[PDB]
């Protein structure tokens, strides 16, 4: 399905016409005739996009219902429902139980589903913002007249015509041109139009003069090309098909809660099943044994949970909402805690997307201007005579001009009319040299040549300002080598000095240095025409060369290049010291994309390739080692040739690398070769050659401003800001939340014991139920939901940046150590703190412990309203009632008690409440008070005792658990501490999350 | 999944649970030591007297009259035991739920306690202590009776505790 596009393209551009006609069966000049026009479609079949097959169906909604968790729940709300329709054999009171439990269930799935769905939609939309961008009509030639026709039409075969400021249609081959120019951004991720025409240039498909491509636009020029490839043939609708009906699966955290209900239907199960076989053995048949298994669910299974996670996550989301970070989804805010690589698009990504000036030489002398944003380097020279007479001709042998919407903005930021090279003199001027506007005026321009192709190189006479010569001035630039054959002098400071040999080298060899940085090269010379052959009035002949060409003073030359953001040099070392790796991805050339490596840090001063080790050791490229070369750069040309078991071995072999002039198949090639090595990949970029890979990554983010509408929509997050830096906040607001997770998990399950305990207790000691099935939804629901939530304001116990990426099979979110340490330990100390206030409230009615035991069929017995406490006094049915629903209210209450020492105790793993001070957090001790001052509600106020059969407590009934509390802090106090000290073995080992 | 060290989680457990078993012992055993051993804490849960009835669904002793109540001392230990009192259409008979130092106060339908006994004294101060006729022509029917017993100590809960100084039973004796 998905796997040919990944290959590269396979191409005719240098079949002749005529052959390529006769493939086609189509006429070069007259086109196809109508008739074979409309065959060619059946056959085809149209020049359109698949309607974005995988079309989420509105009911999705019910995805959210179902996970796996929500299953939890909703068998447990369907057994709550059996046991209600089982009991249903009598003339049960499970019109307050059973049916509500059930009911509590399913409405906390439902609920839960639909919190996660509301949030959760808010994002989708791809494949809408990628058919924003479409022509409409075309103009074809059949027959032998042409007509605009709806696009669709147009088929393999057909003669197209393109001028500037269309879109190509569809793959062309070029037949016939000229001056037409193309924008191929689309593939290379580079808008400098290239030049089409009629005879094959090169063997790369891609790289040829005489393919014109579909998704591409027509930028000059006029020209007609033989449609190769309509439809999802052509080069770029294979990279749409590959992208969209993509499949979007699931997270980690997302698969860490899964595994988690994995560990808790394991415990669920094996207790209620077993509860099933003991219940059996005392003497329960089919009938109630049965019901205990089931009825073994509640307490079990949190019901607390699902609403807790999520909260937590929602309530990390709105801190990095605030931190100029916004997350699409909910299970995103851990995501990014798991990043291994990052591959990033360079240009608009890493990079400002713009242009400048680099240095200048002058004086013999090499200079480094300032090609920063906001300028923050050093003003590299002011004082020459030299540079003046340079910033002239580099002001006024220039027609460029800044766009009025401007005075606003700074100088290199404000939009300029005019070519690239142009644009960089008129701000390097602009910002070092003053208005430029005032230069123009000032010396105006009399007659000027403009940059010919030929010639190569621009000049203009000007009236100089000086009133006291306005005589004429001659400023010429152009290619480095044809100013040069063009001079006598040279300008070296205030004077002139002849050109000797020496300065001929000197140029020649800082011509050649400039050069290789990769960058541009202009040369710059003038003249101070001799005002004795050129009157004040005279006039020149830009037509002919009445004035002179050559024998001038040549001034210096001027280069430039590119840089990138400013947070991301910074934004990059960050992520390396995360011990995640980067690897950029771009169309851009070779030279230029590791320029930006190197400055970024994607690269590491002398890291080395392969080429660069021949260089210094001045040796073939052979007998280096490719081993040595730990990084690398690759350009697309030759990534096609490799196997993708070849790309692997790269991918392995080098910790910086760089492929440049990437296809978008190849950028989705590298993610998947990526992905091959289970490495859990983001991909950064900004543009519509980004669409597939971003769609491709584990987690595509999106320049928001620059960004192609295309990437936007391929992306799950977005960095409004196009700030760099966010990506570094965003994955460490996935690590910290992590671990507070865990503090949650403990803290609420360890209150699962205290409540399943009570019901065993009934079943094997007979005695009246300790603690009912309203009293634990209060402590679910209600009371433990703030200090579980509550945790995740907790702080890091230790510098977690410091840390290596967590393994993901190997430390799960979930582990025993915390089941044991919840369950085990912790709990264990609650039930009986729960327990306790039990025998306490019987005890002091006159029901001794011991006589409880055996109790419960005379207790629950509805007809004895003579039962004989201890003391020997008769109760009513109603009365011993009321005695059991008061221990059903302060069991409730014990819970809370001992929930405040697990609440301090969970606030750390490590450490001790008091180096992490268990004093900051301020939410935690707003759970503590907003969870007794629940439940002494639930036991205060009236309606309570009907409604919930929650009875009123005396104040003595409170301390009953406070001995409990009190021994788990210390207990778990001890436990760290001993932990924390030694650290390789045990304690750590078992008890450590 | 420990391969030797299971070892070092059994003799964890054994003296951890162990040690928490014997400080929960600890707390029940300090409460269980300020309690009265003739008299509950608090009373207020017994508050009001139910009745019952036997309806399963003497000598030593000393005689006695229709009279006042008789007070037998403090609820103590060092006199031995309180002397307590002696005393085809179905029989049911009524009592009043015991409990201590309370003191009773006294000084159509279809067709169809004396104070002396009190104040109940509670079982340690006093073991065989003994606490306190629808003749009719209709058969052949079930009728419902309502009996209630009246006092100013004494409170029924209509909402609640349907025996709270009341039975509600629904005899039948077909013949």
């Amino acid at each position: 399905l998905e796997n040919m596009k990944k290959e590269m393209e396979i191409n005719d551009h240098q079949l002749s016409v005529a052959e390529l006609e006769q493939k086609y069966q189509t006429s070069a000049t007259k086109g196809l005739s109508a008739s074979l026009a409309a065959e060619l479609l059946l056959r085809d079949g149209p020049n359109a996009l698949r309607p974005p097959r995988g079309t989420p169906e509105y009911v999705k909604f019910a995805r959210q219902l179902a996970g796996g968790l929500q299953c939890l729940m909703w068998v447990a709300a369907a057994i709550c429902l059996i046991a209600f329709a089982i009991q249903a054999s009598e003339g049960d009171l499970t019109t307050d139980d059973n049916l509500y439990l059930a009911l509590a269930l399913i409405a906390v799935v439902v609920v839960t589903g639909c919190f996660g769905y509301y949030q959760e939609f808010k994002s989708t939309n791809i494949i809408a913002s990628f058919k924003n961008l479409v022509p409409q009509q075309a103009t074809v030639i059949r027959d032998g007249d042409k007509f605009q026709i709806n696009a669709d039409q147009l088929v393999v075969g057909d003669l197209v015509e393109m001028k500037g400021g269309d879109r190509v249609p569809a793959d062309i081959r070029i037949l016939q041109a000229q001056g037409r120019k193309v924008d191929n951004s689309s593939l290379t991720g580079e808008s400098e139009p290239q030049t089409r025409s009629p005879e094959c240039t090169h063997e790369s498909p891609l790289e040829t003069r005489n393919i014109a491509f579909f998704s591409t636009m027509c930028l000059e020029g006029t020209a007609q090309g033989l449609v190769v490839n309509t439809g999802d043939r052509t080069i770029i609708g294979r990279i749409a098909s590959l992208a969209s009906g993509v499949e979007n699966e699931k997270t980690p955290i997302a698969i860490e809660i899964e595994h988690f209900v994995d560990i808790i239907a394991g415990l669920a199960i094996l207790f209620g099943a077993t509860f099933f076989i003991v219940a059996m053995c005392i003497g329960y048949t089919f009938l109630r044994a049965m019901v205990f298994f089931m009825a073994i669910v509640v307490a079990y299974v949190p019901e607390g949970l699902l609403a807790t996670v999520t909260v937590c996550l929602s309530l990390t989301a709105k801190r990095l909402a605030s931190k100029n970070c916004v997350v699409k989804n909910l299970e995103a805010v851990e995501t990014l805690g798991s990043t291994s690589v990052i591959c990033s698009d360079k240009t608009g990504t890493l990079t400002q997307n713009r242009m400048t000036v680099s240095h200048l030489w002058f004086d013999n002398h090499i200079h480094s201007a300032d090609t920063t944003e906001d300028q923050s380097g050093q003003t590299f020279d002011q004082s020459s005579e030299t540079w003046r007479a340079l910033c002239r001709v580099l002001t006024l042998c220039n027609r460029a001009a800044f766009k009025s919407g401007q005075d606003a903005v700074p100088v290199p930021k404000r939009i300029v009319i005019g070519d690239a090279s142009e644009t960089a003199l008129l701000k390097f001027s602009e910002l070092t040299l003053g208005n430029a506007m005032g230069y123009r005026e000032r010396f105006p321009k009399v007659c000027e040549i403009p940059f010919n192709s030929t010639n190569k190189f621009q000049l203009s006479i000007h009236t100089l300002e000086d009133p006291r010569d306005p005589r004429h001035v001659l400023v010429m630039k152009g290619a480095p080598e044809r100013v040069l054959e063009r001079c006598s002098s040279i300008l070296i400071k205030g004077q002139e000095l002849p050109l000797d040999e020496q300065w001929r080298e000197a140029f020649q060899t800082a011509y050649l240095s400039l050069g290789g940085l990769g960058e541009r090269v202009l040369g710059f010379c003038q003249l101070y025409l001799s005002e004795k052959d050129y009157p004040p009035g005279y006039a020149f002949d830009v037509e002919a060369m009445n004035f002179p060409t050559s024998g001038l003073s040549f001034a210096g030359l001027v280069s430039m290049i590119d840089p990138p953001r400013a947070t991301v040099p910074d934004a990059v070392l960050k992520c390396r010291t995360a011990g995640i790796r980067v690897i950029m991805v771009t169309g851009d050339h070779p030279i230029t994309a590791k320029a930006i490596a190197a400055s970024v840090g994607i690269i590491s001063e002398g890291s080395e390739t392969v080429e660069d080790i021949a260089a210094r050791l001045r040796v073939p490229v052979d007998q280096v080692n490719r081993k040595d070369a730990r990084a690398c750069v690759i350009n697309g040309m030759q990534l096609k040739d490799m196997d993708p078991s070849e790309l692997v071995e790269a991918l392995r072999t080098h910790p910086e690398m760089v492929f440049a002039r990437t296809s978008p198949q190849q950028k989705l090639v590298i993610v998947e070769s990526c992905q091959r090595l289970g490495a859990i990949v983001a991909v950064t970029g900004d543009g519509v050659n980004d669409s597939p890979a971003l769609k491709k990554a584990d987690i595509g983010v999106a320049m928001g401003i620059a960004g192609s509408d295309a990437a936007k929509n391929a992306a799950d997050m977005i960095l409004l800001d196009d700030n760099f830096a966010s990506i570094v906040t965003g994955v460490e607001q996935g690590r910290l939340i992590f671990d507070n997770l865990k503090k949650s998990i403990a803290y609420t399950l360890t209150k699962n014991i205290p409540e399943l305990t009570p019901y065993l207790i009934y079943i094997t000691v007979s005695v009246p139920l300790p603690l009912g099935c309203i009293t634990i939804l209060f402590i679910e629901l209600c009371t433990d939901i703030f200090p579980s939530v509550s945790l995740a304001y907790e702080k890091a116990e230790s510098d977690i940046m410091h840390l290596r990426p967590r393994n993901p099979k190997r430390d799960r979110l979930v582990n025993e150590p915390l089941a044991a340490y919840s369950y085990f330990q912790i709990g264990a100390i609650q039930s009986f703190a729960g327990f306790t206030d039990y025998f306490t409230a019987m005890a002091q009615e006159g029901w001794f412990p011991l006589l409880c035991v055996g109790l419960r069929p005379q207790w629950e017995n509805h007809h004895l309203q003579d039962l004989q406490d201890s003391y020997g006094q008769e109760w009513t049915f109603g009365q011993r009632l009321y005695q059991q629903y008061t221990c059903y209210t302060v069991f409730f209450i014990s819970i809370e008690m001992c929930q405040i020492a697990d609440v301090l105790i969970r606030k750390t793993r490590r450490l001790s409440a008091f180096q992490q001070g268990f004093f900051r957090n301020r939410i935690l001790v707003i759970a503590i008070v907003f969870q007794v001052c629940i439940g002494c509600f639930l036991c205060y106020c009236p309606g309570m005792p009907n409604i919930f059969n929650f009875m009123p407590i005396r104040f003595q009934w409170w301390l009953v658990p406070m001995p409990f509390g009190l021994l788990i802090f210390v207990y778990d106090e001890i436990r760290k501490l001993g932990v924390r000290c030694c650290p390789g073995s045990w304690w750590d080992q078992e008890l450590y999350y | 999944r420990t391969l030797s060290r299971w070892v070092w989680i059994s003799l964890y457990y054994v003296a951890f649970y162990v040690v928490m078993s014997g400080i929960f012992a600890l707390c029940i055993y300090v409460l269980m030591r300020t309690i009265d051993p003739y008299t509950p804490d608090y009373q207020d849960q017994l508050k009001s007297p139910g009745v019952t009835l036997r309806p399963d669904v003497q000598e030593g002793s000393i005689n006695c009259t229709s009279e006042k109540y008789f007070f037998q001392e403090s609820f103590l230990a060092p006199n031995h035991t309180k002397f307590s009192c002696k005393f085809g259409k179905p029989c049911f008979i009524i009592k009043m739920n015991r409990i201590v130092k309370f003191l009773p106060g006294n000084s159509d339908g279809p067709p169809l306690y004396s104070l002396h006994y009190f104040p109940y004294y509670g079982k340690k101060a006093q073991p065989h202590y003994s606490n306190p006729k629808l003749l009719n022509v209709p058969r052949n029917r079930d009728v419902v009776i309502v009996c209630k017993i009246l006092a100013e100590h004494v409170s029924f809960d209509n909402p609640h505790d349907p025996y709270e100084g009341k039975v509600e039973f629904k005899l039948k004796i077909q013949k």
